[PDB]
């Protein structure tokens, strides 16, 4: 599910509040950190973020700021 | 009772039960040794692997002489190595993987080819299936798709009649959401042939040159 | 059990069942002997797994 709207609306804070409240596993991930110049193993950070998640399912991959791997181009 | 000699069969009934109870202890023990037998073999097999040593794989890069072979190792640097009389010259060709020892470096046996750990992950994708008509209204696009794809694959023999070059390769293009990957999965299932399903970026590695090797 | 009870006074004579018990003497001494024979063997086998498994534990 996408969340969007201007800066400061409360998005990040919701995400944290609900995932802890219901006890669904909250993975803390930030978008630029997947961009690494080890690419192939930095692309494998993406692969392993799903690998962890499939064992730790059900799980919520909250990616904070989606304009680095959510680029138009 | 019937008799005071039924006082003597009170004691004899017990003896009988004991005898029919020691037979089932005799079946107990014959089942207990054969349970321990496998536990000895499970560890005997581990001994035999342990007192052996590993092999290090090469492939025949070039024949040099009768007993001398040039290999290029899967770890890299080339060697000249020997052969036992456990392999034939008529049983070796190039690009055939060979064993070497890690203590004398001599070929004892022929080894099957290797194939990426990566490409085995692609054959384990097959989910996302849909029927043969699984794209509504784009059924016409299925017809175009099989003419390159399903028909010469099954029978090249009707295309000899036509006399043209062997059909190869197709591009799907269109804005996102039009089931380009869905059409990919659907022609994988229906044909039922070996199928991959390569990620664009699980065939890239940090090292520039391993990225070439995979494909 | 099935024999040497008040059912078999009716059917069969009582010196028959007197002598039955003394044949079960002869038969159960053989049965106890074979039970100890298969007992002694399992104690040796267990040790030969240990002798193997010690090696495996160093590697472990
Ligand atoms: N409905 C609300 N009730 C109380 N406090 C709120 C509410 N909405 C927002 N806030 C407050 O405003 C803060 C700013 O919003 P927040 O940083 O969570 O979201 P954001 O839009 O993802 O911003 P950014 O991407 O810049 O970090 C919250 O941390 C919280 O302190
Ligand atoms: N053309 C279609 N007809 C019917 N269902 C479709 C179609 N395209 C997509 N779907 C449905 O959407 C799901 C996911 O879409 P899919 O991942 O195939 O998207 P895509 O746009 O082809 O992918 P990509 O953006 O990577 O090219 C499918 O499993 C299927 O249920
Ligand atoms: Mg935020």
């Amino acid at each position: 599910a996408l969340m969007y709207g201007p800066p400061g609306t409360g998005k990040t804070l919701l995400a944290r509040a609900c995932a802890a409240q219901t006890n669904a596993t909250f993975l803390k991930l930030a978008a630029p950190q997947l961009v690494q110049m080890y690419i192939g193993e930095g692309a494998k950070l993406v692969r392993d973020a799903f690998a962890l998640a499939k064992e730790k399912a059900p799980t919520i991959i909250f990616i904070d700021e989606l304009d680095a791997i959510g680029t138009k181009r | 009772e019937q008799e005071a000699h039924n006082k003597a069969l009170n004691q004899f009934k017990r003896k009988l039960l004991e005898h029919r109870r020691y037979d089932d202890q005799l079946k107990q023990r014959r089942q207990n040794i054969r349970d321990l037998e496998k536990l000895y073999d499970k560890t005997e097999n581990d001994i035999k692997a342990l007192q052996s040593i590993g092999q290090l794989i090469g492939e025949v890069m070039k024949e040099l002489s009768e007993e001398k072979y040039i290999v290029k190792a899967s770890s890299g640097p080339r060697y000249i190595v020997g052969v036992r009389n456990s392999v034939d010259r008529s049983k070796l060709k190039k690009g055939v993987r060979v064993t070497l020892d890690i203590t004398t470096l001599t070929i004892m046996r022929i080894l099957p080819r290797e194939t990426d750990p990566l490409v085995y992950n692609m054959t384990s994708f097959e989910q996302g299936e849909i029927t043969f008509d699984g794209i509504g209204g784009l059924t016409e696009q299925i017809r175009e798709l099989r003419e390159v794809i399903e028909l010469p694959l099954k029978n090249p023999e009707i295309f000899q009649r036509v006399g043209i070059k062997p059909p190869k390769g197709v591009l799907l293009y269109g804005p996102p959401g039009t089931g380009k990957t869905l059409l990919a999965k659907a022609v994988a299932a229906t044909i039922g042939a070996n199928f991959i399903f390569s990620p664009a970026s699980g065939i890239v590695d940090k090292y520039i040159g391993e990225s070439a090797r995979i494909i | 059990g099935d024999d040497e009870l008040d059912q078999e006074i009716l059917n069969l004579s009582t010196q028959e069942l007197q002598t039955r018990a003394k044949l079960l003497d002869n038969e159960i001494r053989i049965f106890r002997s074979e039970l100890q024979r298969l007992s002694h063997e399992n104690n040796v086998m267990l040790e030969k797994i240990k002798d193997n498994k010690e090696k495996i534990k160093n590697n472990r």
